[PDB]
């Protein structure tokens, strides 16, 4: 089947640069034109640039003009945006696409997405803190930076009833969030739970066990 | 330069409710417009192209059509799994352009929050801050109102608060609120209390504890 996959984002510094890749499978990028699209958090869709790789002819929104420069090999089947002179406004989750039937089925496939995060900020691990106890229980994320962190209860054994909580950004520029379970009142004491916390950007893994 | 005005920027419906989204291009477009559904943490996805053809695997309730520069895209049985953000898009020039979006939500019957309260850990503590996490689980509609007490004080700027996305089996939502003091001002105090109102409860819920009991 038709697939785009994305490569190369990752936490930069303002005024710095990064190239995402975009490799596509099940069809050969000559025929087609790429595009990448971004979408800021919270904010929607925002075409970014084109291009027809069989010619190089490439179009760019104002927004990038001049600093980004799309760009396509067709031996490798790939495309590639070099993002430069990179400002906090470039933070997005980036996505390459394809006009479909040279337009006629408009952006039919989309890559996954790779998040570029533009801060002078540096990585830090999360402090992983217990939330003690229908009764409720959980785990804080707390002080963590960049995105993302995943959770996950007893190593995916426990999935019924979770809910982790969207991070939010705290007063000193470090991310926190919460993950949260219920579960029945007699399980507390002998029934083991665990959050198992992920953050790659700083290569840190937390497994919290969580105790009345 | 073709701009693409989209309305509602919002809505709810029931399951099963026939669900009008339009979008309105700044000029004639002819039928260069497409649609598209973007699920939380997920990429885009093709519903419509063409202003009027289904993509391909997409389910039958979905249906899109013209009129003039008016674009319309109809669910016509909302699923629970519809829950999303919709956005039209021309491409009639470049820059291709994209609506504002709209964000669906499935409508259900009122649901009251079950309300907990949790104090700091003796591990953060010792680190030096305090936080104090009140969870509001499984509650519909998304609107709520916390307040947090300290000494039967309100308080304000030192607490923030998180919504999941609405649930895809009973389409509920939950909510933390986290206060958040030093370690010496939150030894400094003794009833830590989360009052809730929502429109399923009869008179506003309280949780609370006293710090060290």
């Amino acid at each position: 089947e038709v697939q785009l996959v994305e490569s190369g984002g990752g936490l930069v510094q303002p005024g710095g640069s990064l190239r995402l890749s975009c490799a596509a499978s099940g069809f050969n990028i000559k025929d087609t034109y790429i595009h990448w699209v971004r979408q800021a958090p919270g904010k929607g869709l925002e075409w970014v640039a084109r291009i027809y790789p069989t010619n190089g002819y490439t179009r760019y929104a104002d927004s990038v003009k001049g600093r980004f420069t799309i760009s396509a090999d067709t031996s490798k089947n790939t495309a590639y945006l070099q993002m430069n002179s990179l400002r906090a406004e470039d933070t997005a989750v980036y996505y390459c696409s394809r006009w479909g039937g040279d337009g006629f089925y408009a952006m039919d496939y989309w890559g996954q997405g790779t998040l570029v995060t533009v801060s002078s900020a540096s990585t830090k691990g999360p402090s992983v803190f217990p939330l003690a106890p229908t009764a409720a229980l959980g785990c804080l994320v707390k002080d963590y930076f960049p995105e993302p962190v995943t959770v996950s209860w007893n190593s995916g054994a426990l999935t019924s009833g979770v809910h982790t909580f969207p991070a939010v950004l705290q007063s000193s520029g470090l991310y926190s969030l919460s993950s949260v379970v219920t579960v029945p009142s007699s399980s507390l004491g002998t029934q083991t739970y665990i959050c198992n916390v992920n953050h790659k950007p700083s290569n840190t893994k937390v497994d919290k066990k969580v105790e009345p | 330069d073709i701009q693409m005005t989209q309305s509602p920027s919002s809505l709810s419906a029931s399951v099963g409710d026939r669900v009008t989204i339009t979008c309105r291009a700044s000029q004639d477009v002819n039928t260069a417009v497409a649609w598209y559904q973007q699920k939380p943490g997920k990429a885009p996805k093709l519903l419509i192209y063409s202003a009027s053809f289904l993509y391909s695997g997409v389910p039958s309730r979905f249906s899109g059509s013209r009129s003039g520069t008016d674009f319309t895209l109809t669910i016509s049985s909302l699923q629970p799994e519809d829950f999303a953000t919709y956005y039209c898009q021309q491409h009639y020039t470049t820059p291709p352009t994209f609506g504002q979006g709209t964000k669906v939500e499935i409508k259900r019957t009122v649901a009251a929050p079950s309300v907990f309260i949790f104090p700091p850990s003796d591990e953060q503590l010792k680190s030096g801050t305090a936080s104090v996490v009140c969870l509001l689980n499984n509650f519909y509609p998304r609107e709520a109102k916390v307040q947090w007490k300290v000494d039967n004080a309100l308080q304000s700027g030192n607490s923030q608060e998180s919504v999941t996305e609405q649930d895809s089996k009973d389409s509920t939502y939950s909510l933390s609120s986290t206060l958040t003091l030093s370690k010496a001002a939150y030894e400094k105090h003794k009833v830590y209390a989360c009052e809730v109102t929502h429109q399923g409860l009869s008179s506003p819920v309280t949780k609370s504890f006293n710090r060290g009991e």
